[PDB]
């Protein structure tokens, strides 16, 4: 998963 | 005008970006995910045209994101690129690069591209 | 390795990139053209890894340089988004967007793409 | 699948497409801009997974144009890579690079990037 | 100059490109990627300016390869786009786009961008 | 102007 | 990820 | 076109 979205 | 892109902005996917506009050019905030809350809160530092020409033309900016909080490190950063076009309904619209850190041998397909709409909520 | 990031590079054009990296993640400098002229000078702004991984990995970093400075306005700006490798030779291999400001009507052809290798040499 | 491809599609500019695909993984067709008429008409040759995975998951796509016919040629070359996402509204989500011919000095602004969505009308 | 775009083309990382070029504009053959066994191949189809300018300046190309043959299928496409130049060292400038079939929850995160030189050694 | 869009 | 397109 | 960022 990456934070830059969801 | 630094003015018109101050304030609370929000994209397509749900995440918040909160930026204040320098009068020598600076932008500074921070930027979090849908999923609100602090950690996914990380600094953001960008740069702006301060002297836009005039016409209907829009103002040119972009800014840096490095996914470590004092929560997480994703080892990577986002750049997004793009241009203010101020009306009633303000925009900002971006086409965006997030590069990961990998081995010599990994180097190919350490960069994603994409593009983002913000819709302006508040100064 | 971290702080290597520090010091003046070239890419393969000739332009010159002069950084300060700080503890915390923040990238501060300038950023001149070819030709050499004491004002082809602009500011810049980034971020970088400051806590980088243990394997072999590269450090992930970004800037932005808005176009403008006391005597031009190019109506544009560009973002580097890239990895920096440390060693005997070090270098950072980047990727970057160019957006000027357009009309409405030109809004498709805004933004340029292309790549940079900057090296101490 | 092929079938779904298959047919006339147009995107937020009005540009159409028309394009056929064969069993093999093959795309044929002809792209024209919103003037309409014969030319802008200009000949497309592409590929796509013949064989999708099944979940929700878009068909993988690609195609290129050479903007030479038999009445203007820009010296130029446009490929578009995306996936279609067949339902109801089928729709092909694109990002595009433009490419021109220029001398060895000119190189560095050569490509231009962005982003096209198309809505299908026919087959 | 035109037509010597038909031939074997390698790029940086050992990928092998063999290309047929048609004197209207198409382009046809096949990619393999390097270890070279005989089924890392994959089909191609293109196009480029059959009549380019008269100045220094390049030919503009590009191609697709769906990444399906009859052992593997990858559900991606890669396209190249960008342009050759000869002379005694000819080689062919391009970026690329590799888009992979996602669900819409992952379709943010499809699509990878990057570059390569091809040359005949 | 370029004949990919308008 | 891991990919065909190189080596 | 023409710009700063090179030469």
């Amino acid at each position: 998963s990456h934070p830059q979205n969801t | 005008a630094e003015a018109g892109i101050t304030g609370t902005w929000y994209n397509q996917l749900g995440s918040t970006f909160i930026v204040t506009a320098g009068a020598d050019g600076a932008l500074t905030g921070t930027y979090e995910s849908a999923v609100g809350n602090a950690e996914s809160r990380y600094v953001l530092t960008g740069r702006y045209d301060s002297a836009p020409a005039t016409d209907g033309s829009g103002t040119a900016l972009g800014w840096t994101v490095a996914w470590k909080n004092n929560y997480r490190n994703a080892h990577s950063a986002t750049t997004w690129s793009g241009q203010y076009v101020g009306g009633a309904e303000a925009r900002i619209n971006t086409q965006w690069l997030l590069t990961s850190g990998t081995t010599e041998a990994n180097a190919w397909k350490s960069t994603l591209v994409g593009h983002d709409t913000f819709t302006k909520v508040k100064p």
